[PDB]
């Protein structure tokens, strides 16, 4: 797609613990 | 003499080693490790088509 | 994001 999604270090590695307990959802804000 | 000095270290970043460009802002490649960021967090990223990832300085910003 | 993993 078009949009980007900006992850920080401390961003990414808190979406991936989640990832493996399937926790996948991040609400986009701006 | 490096080509991709790391933003971080300032060792040379490898095409063999996990890291990572500051697409965000500095377009500076950084080493995953130097990062802090976790081998997952660094494969979810690769895995990312739409993902790009910012250094703290940038995001600081 | 751009990685060295990245295809
Ligand atoms: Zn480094
Ligand atoms: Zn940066």
């Amino acid at each position: 797609g078009a949009m980007v999604y900006v992850f920080s270090t401390e961003m990414a590695n808190k979406a991936a613990e989640a990832v493996l307990k399937g926790q996948v959802e991040t609400i986009v804000s701006f | 003499m490096a080509v991709y000095p790391c933003g971080i270290c300032t060792n040379e970043v490898n095409d063999d080693q996990d890291a990572i460009l500051c697409e965000a802002s500095c377009q500076k490649w950084f080493h995953r490790i130097c990062t802090g960021m976790t081998e997952t967090a660094y494969g979810l990223l690769t895995a990312e088509a739409s993902a790009v990832w910012g250094c703290d300085t940038c995001m600081a910003d | 994001a751009r990685t060295k993993q990245t295809a």
